[PDB]
């Protein structure tokens, strides 16, 4: 119901240092946003995560939303094997790397924002790690792990991976592993939240809470492709002044309708708001949960 | 002044320590059997360590017993009233006929009720014939029709979740303690399994039990009290019964959703020519959860309401005899502090003496570091061990005595040098 | 036509508060519909029992 998940709630700038070629048709991204950093994200058979919450953010987005910091170097090379801070991490993933693709872009450990980058016109490889050479190449990058992202300012720094009956799983080791063990490449839930580490987790307990706020409300430019428009400028219940604005029955119900008045007509998120997580038992509002095929190392002995 | 109730030994063969960095952590990973506490009493668990400071306790506190009972089969069910609607058409003008009328479907919808559309609602479409003439209001001979769209809806306001109890379960609401400070609450009945932050927990032997309760349902009211009907479940439904028309949920019920099953031929009609009266003579639900409503005299059980979660319980007056299955599931545990000195003093001594549950003590202990106090009498045969933290605080566990006047100096050693200390209370005849 | 159960019915009416009367009935459990709420019977009376042969 109501196809309005191309619209990029609040800024949603997809942009990276390297990535110039996008530039121009990246900030921001609207129904006609051209770039295969986006494109990918709403393919069928692929990301399921980020189509059971298309109204939400992403990692790029995230970043420029002053939410997610960035790495030191933001965009590794893969070309010279002189060693870069990037493949201590990546050599213990495991993520497929689609065909013409020169970066990739992840979650780090440090909660920052990491991503590597190959040289014109040199390509990436089948799992990502090193490069190769050279259909036509793409402008942008591919989001390597499942993750998504939102508005959140919650503290959580102090804390640390709880999982009992594993060893050393995803990056961080709680303890060695010498004697009996197997070990595989299975999946791990994890939170990353303002200025901590990657906490592994469990189970995953997430809950969407809905409420009547501005980033759950797309609104596009009304005429005789449909352009975005900022939802911000509309006004409050029971006002008529400023910006103009009208929408169909969530829209109207929560703020006003000018009907002849109005300029560009809103609609409501299908599925958005404040969503949860059930982290050491306590409920808090994490950033960005993503998923990552990695090295899971258990305990036999 | 209620205390610990069940103190054993812990076995060092599933009891690991490891020194890493000056700091020595535990290491729990076993399957352990404790005794199940009294009513309002705890069940601490002393251990021991590699060293000779490390002193962690697992007490277990018991809220008090419950007899809940197992659901398996359940259905939402409620009165409902439907409303009859009329419309006599005469022969040969649009679907008037006379073999449209009596082989009618009850699933189709005519054309002189098709304004209203695809109603996801429950609903029935029956044809009775009619006379016709001009004696009637018609212009021929031939006999005319009665379209017929009658459709169920609610007159209540609330619902009702008829449900029945296979076996009874015996649950008791425990209060776990972790051993870095958490407090989590659970429920463990017959044989059934909580996953906590240490492991998990379960019920092992049992022994109140009450055999055949088939013959007998409840009814759950959300936000109102329960009930019980002296009939067993009602599995098919049909007329003359309690459990005519049924949903699945509360929203199937109070909207009257055409999900739920009920009974061929309910609605009785009664055409009188352009006059129509739907009405059903289903039993109202309401009057029987009035009738026979909580508390209700059963054998020799009082039955009634719960007080933490949701579902039926019952009240009984014997004694509490099980057994509790304590399992480590690979824990984690430190121990960062030491053994320091502190001063004790005595606060009430109750209970009872050559009984199960023992004499609860009540000790004033008043420390400035994080340890463990230890005690123990003069003979050596009775030993007492209780945490030191920062502050005043009140401990206390099972005292067994042979005496209803006890009075015996107690020798409590906080990191080494024995002190003085001299208990006494008074106690009662009980088992 | 045949009786297969006596259904204990009662002629009764309805005095609203402005003054309007409507005639009813109720029969068994039934419950009909008025200008204000729902009538209904809690308990029925006697019960003649044994009317298939007639």
């Amino acid at each position: 119901e109501d196809p309005h998940l191309r619209n990029r709630p609040g800024k949603g700038h997809n942009y990276i240092d390297g990535m110039t070629q996008e530039d121009a048709t990246c900030k921001p991204v609207t129904y006609a946003g051209a770039c295969s950093s986006f494109d990918v994200l709403l393919e069928k058979g692929k990301f399921p995560l980020f189509q059971s919450y298309a109204h939400h953010r992403t990692l790029l987005e995230a970043v420029h939303d002053t939410i997610i910091a960035k790495a030191d170097p933001p965009s590794c090379d893969l070309q010279s094997a002189h060693g870069n801070p990037c493949m201590k991490e990546k050599l213990v993933m495991k993520t497929h790397c689609p065909n013409d693709y020169q970066s990739a872009h992840y979650l780090n450990n440090d909660g920052k924002m990491a991503s590597v980058k190959c040289p014109p016109k040199y390509e990436l490889t089948e799992d990502c790690n090193f490069c190769r050479q050279m259909a036509s190449l793409k402008k942008g990058s591919y989001p390597l792990q499942d993750l998504f992202c939102q508005s959140s300012e919650d503290d959580g720094s102090k804390l640390k991976t709880k999982m009992k009956g594993v060893c050393e799983v995803g990056v961080q080791a709680l303890k060695k592993c010498d004697g009996q063990l197997s070990t595989a490449h299975e999946v791990v839930p994890f939170a990353v939240f303002k200025n901590s580490k990657k906490v592994y987790l469990d189970k995953l307990d997430l809950k969407t809470e809905e409420n009547l706020l501005p980033d759950s409300f797309v609104c596009f430019e009304h005429k005789g492709e449909l352009k975005s428009f900022d939802i911000s400028q509309c006004p409050k219940i029971g006002g008529h002044g400023s910006k103009k604005c009208t929408g169909d029955a969530a829209f109207c119900s929560a703020y006003e309708c000018t009907a002849q008045y109005a300029n560009a007509y809103c609609s409501h998120a299908n599925g958005s708001g404040i969503v949860q997580i059930q982290v050491s038992g306590v409920w808090k509002k994490p950033l960005c949960v993503g998923y990552e095929r990695v090295v899971v190392k258990r305990e036999l002995s | 002044d209620p205390g610990c109730s069940e103190l054993i030994q812990a076995s060092s063969r599933i009891t690991t320590c490891s020194t890493e960095g000056v700091n020595t952590k535990c290491r729990l990973s076993g399957t352990a059997l404790i005794r199940a506490g009294s009513v309002g009493a705890e069940a601490c668990l002393m251990l021991k360590g590699v060293k000779e400071d490390q002193t962690k306790f697992l007490k277990i506190k018991t809220v008090s017993s419950e007899l809940s009972c197992r659901e398996g089969q359940s259905y939402w069910t409620g009165s409902f009233s439907p409303k009859c609607l009329s419309s006599r058409r005469c022969h040969l003008v649009g679907e008037c006929h006379v073999n449209r009328c009596l082989s009618w479907r009850d699933n189709e919808t005519s054309a002189e009720f098709s304004f209203v559309g695809e109603s996801t609602t429950m609903r029935e479409n029956k044809c009775f014939e009619q006379c016709g003439g001009w004696g009637c209001g018609c212009f021929n001979v031939n006999p005319s029709c009665l379209f017929v769209h009658t459709y169920l809806q609610s007159v209540r306001k609330e619902a009702l979740r008829v449900f029945n109890c296979i076996d009874w379960v015996h649950k008791l609401t425990l209060e776990i303690t972790d051993f870095d400070g958490s407090v989590s609450t659970i429920d463990l009945g017959a044989s059934s399994s909580r996953f906590t932050n240490w492991g998990s927990v379960s019920l092992s032997l049992d022994a109140e039990g009450i055999s055949g309760s088939n013959s007998f349902s409840f009814i759950e009211s959300p936000g109102k009290g329960y009930a019980i009907v002296d009939e067993p479940f009602s599995e098919i439904p049909r007329q003359g019964f309690l459990g005519e028309i049924r949903c699945n949920s509360e929203s199937s019920v109070l909207s009257a959703h055409e999900s739920c099953l009920r009974a061929p031929n309910l609605i009785s009609y009664k055409p009188m020519i352009d006059q129509l009266e739907c009405t059903t003579n289903l039993i109202d639900p309401f009057v029987v959860f009035e009738r026979g409503s909580l508390p209700q005299t059963r054998n020799d059980k009082t039955f009634a309401a719960s007080k933490g979660n949701r579902g039926v319980q019952a009240f009984s007056k014997g004694s509490v005899q099980a057994d509790l299955t304590l399992m480590f599931d690979n824990f984690e545990v430190d121990f960062v502090g030491a053994a320091v000195s502190c001063d004790a003093a005595f606060l009430n001594l109750t209970g009872c003496y050559s009984c199960n549950a023992g004499a609860r003590v009540c000790l004033s202990i008043t420390s400035t570091g994080t340890g463990s106090l230890s005690a123990h009498n003069k003979d050596g045969s009775l030993h007492i061990v209780l945490p030191s933290e920062n502050g005043t605080k009140d401990q206390c566990q099972i005292l067994h005595f042979t005496v209803p006047e006890v009075e015996e100096e107690f020798m409590y050693s906080c990191d080494g040098d024995e002190r003085p200390l001299l208990v006494k209370g008074t106690l009662i005849a009980i088992d």
